């Protein structure tokens, strides 16, 4: 059967040694809450809801995409997110968006887009690096002689410069702070646009180092705890500067690997943390990364068949206990949907099910045989011919 | 002088204070997509921040006018902008401000914005000395906010305020070992400040580490430090751990160790050591049990040093 059902899989249960840490419980209750769901398939289990939700999830994204209640109020500052996680997610689940909002999305961006360079939260915000990711990230997606113009290249390269530092890494926004999560964005953003300048990154290779601490991961700021958001950061960003190699790749693939649950099946972002769907994607992102990255510097045993994580306990998981029966995804068992989740948990699942090293490739598509998402690219989340195009384009530049 | 949530609160447009200014409603475009149903409060008090924002108006008000647009959405970095600014112009009580964001922070300990307006502060009236307890009292809800932490690091380099930390991390360690966080503290006040070259010092830690590892068997944080701490060295520099762990296979034993001697006997295989041969194999064999057996979800990952040793050890 499925492997998290499996009888000698409770063997995988917590053993807290007869000690007590606020860790230890809260592990605890969520081995509770996430067994319940494996074992609830007691009295039928003929054909498992071991389904996709594609039209549920469709709704909750077709719908929050053309309004949101007074609830969103909190991300009235990241309005531009909320467009890329909803665009990508369907992408994801596939269907197609309508050429006619294609315009309103752009005409929005295109208004959050400060006048020097970047975009912001929403209509008349300060320039930041994460909404002008996602509304970057997200114009390409659309893929149109009409997205890919709201971007002014060139100013977008002069915000970059402005908060770019002397050590290397970049402020988040003016005045704002660092961390990886910066130095993705810029990366993220001028190779797509190409509007690098052989005097930009400049250190950056060697700050994102800097991060990696003794637990072989990254975290926010040099000397800062392992962490699986920001670890994808500062990687994805030197997978992208070509600079891979200067972290201590097997200090790395030890920890990511330890990072997934030996019960649930997904990840936990950081060492005796719980688990959490949307770093289904942050941490098991990691390895078609690491992937490339090993494959690249020539090395043999890597395998031709799967990443280096256990592709079916995580989607045994993230449809198992990640699924909201309204609609949408989520953290663990018991927690608010949101597009966000909705968004990284699926991205998460996309990268479970696809392989892809080397001209072979070889899915694994546990549940039902609809429940296969179409490809997201390693780096930047999104269709991973969404970003051959994007960059096939900005190129004749 | 009031507050969002007083019951006798009242909208900016039915205010005297603010008649002399007219909202600036924020444009979505003829055809608006992820829009937002701002309920009356809250759409009412930004219409009124934009005109001021709009307006560059270093005013007194637009300044209390600020608190309430980070009450409504404290995470709006370009709000708490030009916050800032009314703080430089008006020369506002940076103490007085000091203790409006202890609050603040105390609230939303999970923002961003929040946390670097505490740093900015701070490195204004160059005074940490508030600090240290603050984000102690934020750990002490949470033992593992990251912000709580990162700021700390900051307020101790910039600061050189070492001194009586290592006692903090020991301190949490007791409430909870397990707490990964704390052992990374751990490792920055020392690498920081002894370092582990000394002898002593990773003699002293080393020690310990296995104490708290005896203690509890499976806290993978105690393994991650110990290989943590001796890794770059390489282990095949400590042959004396290869043996201690061996005394732990009984009423000790736990996929962590499985590991770590794995690991140790990968550094032996990439340092001449005597049954280049004999150990190749003793290792080999331990990432069966692992794949199959302790750590099966790993196996992926296992059937790859597996291979890996080999494709380089044999012939
Ligand atoms: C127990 C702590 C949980 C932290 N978690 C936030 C959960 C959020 C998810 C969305 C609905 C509300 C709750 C994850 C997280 C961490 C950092 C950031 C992060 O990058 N931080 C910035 C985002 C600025 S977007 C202008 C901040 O100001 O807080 C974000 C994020 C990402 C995109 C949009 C909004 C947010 C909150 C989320
Ligand atoms: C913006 C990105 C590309 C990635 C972000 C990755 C993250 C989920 C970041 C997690 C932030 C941290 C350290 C946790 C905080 O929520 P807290 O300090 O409250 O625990
Ligand atoms: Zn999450």
């Amino acid at each position: 059967p499925l492997y998290s059902l499996r009888p000698e899989h409770a063997r995988e249960r917590l053993q807290d040694d007869s000690v007590e840490t606020v860790t230890s419980i809260e592990q605890a209750k969520v081995e509770e809450k996430i067994q319940e769901v494996f074992s609830s398939y007691k009295f039928n289990h003929l054909v498992p809801r071991l389904v996709l939700q594609r039209e549920k999830h469709f709704h909750y994204l077709k719908r929050g995409l053309r309004q949101l209640t007074d609830a969103y109020e909190c991300l009235d500052a990241s309005r531009p997110w909320l467009c890329y996680w909803i665009l990508h997610s369907l992408e994801l689940l596939d269907e197609p968006i309508p050429q006619i909002v294609a315009t309103d999305v752009c005409q929005f961006l295109e208004l959050c887009q400060s006048p020097d360079g970047g975009f912001g939260g929403g209509p008349g915000q300060y320039p930041h690096l994460a909404p002008t990711y996602a509304a970057v990230n997200a114009l390409c997606i659309i893929g149109t002689e009409e997205a890919y113009n709201v971007i002014n290249r060139e100013k977008l390269l002069q915000y970059l410069y402005s908060l770019k530092q002397p050590d290397g890494s970049f402020l988040m926004h003016v005045g704002g702070e660092v961390d990886v999560r910066s130095a993705y964005c810029a990366a993220s953003v001028a190779s797509l646009t190409n509007i690098i300048t052989p005097d930009l990154f400049e250190g950056t290779a060697e700050w994102i180092a800097r991060c990696q601490n003794w637990e072989g991961g990254i975290g926010g700021v040099p000397g800062m705890e392992a962490h699986g958001g920001y670890t994808f950061c500062g990687l994805a960003a030197l997978v992208i500067l070509k600079k891979e190699r200067s972290l201590n790749l097997k200090s790395l693939l030890q920890w990511v690997t330890s990072r997934q649950m030996r019960f649930e099946g997904g990840f936990q972002g950081r060492c005796n943390k719980l688990v959490d769907g949307c770093y289904s994607f942050w941490q098991a992102g990691l390895l078609p990364l690491l992937h490339r990255a090993l494959h690249a510097q020539g090395d043999p045993a890597l395998s031709m068949s799967h990443w280096m994580f256990h592709q079916q306990a995580l989607q045994e998981y993230i449809l198992m206990c990640c699924q909201c029966p309204a609609g949408g995804l989520l953290d663990k068992p018991g927690k608010s949907r949101d597009f966000y989740h909705t968004c990284y948990c699926l991205s998460g699942l996309s990268i479970a099910q696809h392989f892809g090293s080397g001209a072979m490739l070889h899915d694994v598509v546990m549940g039902v045989p609809e429940n296969v998402l179409q490809p997201t690219h390693p780096v930047y989340n999104i269709g991973p011919d969404k970003v051959i195009q994007a960059t096939t384009h900005f190129l004749q530049k | 002088f009031l507050s969002l949530d007083s019951p006798t609160y009242v909208l900016y447009r039915d205010r005297a204070e603010w008649a002399d200014i007219d909202p600036v409603p924020q444009n979505d475009g003829p055809s608006p997509v992820v829009q937002i149903i701002y309920s009356e409060k809250f759409r009412d008090v930004y219409d009124y921040f934009r005109a001021v924002l709009q307006r560059d108006e270093r005013s007194e008000r637009a300044f209390k006018l600020t608190r309430d647009a980070i009450e409504l959405n404290a995470a709006n970095y370009t709000v708490w902008h030009f916050r800032r600014v009314l703080l430089r112009s008006l020369q506002k009580d940076l103490q007085e401000e000091m203790n409006y964001i202890i609050a603040i922070i105390e609230e939303q300990p999970k923002n961003y914005q929040v946390w670097h307006h505490r740093r900015v502060l701070v490195e204004w009236l160059k005074d940490p000395s508030q600090e240290l307890e603050f984000i102690a009292d934020i750990l002490n809800q949470d033992a593992k906010n990251y912000h709580a932490w990162q700021h700390r690091q900051w307020v101790i380099q910039e600061f050189r305020l070492w001194d009586n930390e290592l006692q903090y991390v020991d301190q949490l360690l007791k409430e909870d070992v397990r707490n990964n966080s704390v052992w990374n503290q751990r490792h920055f006040v020392i690498s920081n400040t002894t370092g582990y070259s000394d002898r002593a010092v990773l003699e002293r830690e080393v020690q310990y580490t296995l104490e708290m590892i005896k203690l509890v068997p499976h806290n993978e944080s105690a393994w991650n430090y110990l290989k943590g701490i001796l890794q770059d060295r390489g282990l095949s520099r400590y042959p004396n751990l290869l043996n201690q762990l061996l005394d732990l296979q009984p009423s000790h034993s736990s996929p962590y160790l499985i590991a770590f001697l794995v690991d140790i006997y990968e550094d032996m295989l990439e340092n001449q050591c005597d049954n280049k041969e004999d150990i190749l194999n003793k290792a080999l064999e331990l990432c069966e049990i692992l794949a199959k057996e302790k750590d099966t979800i790993r196996k992926e990952y296992w059937r790859y040093i597996g291979r890996s040793l080999q494709s380089k050890h044999s012939r």
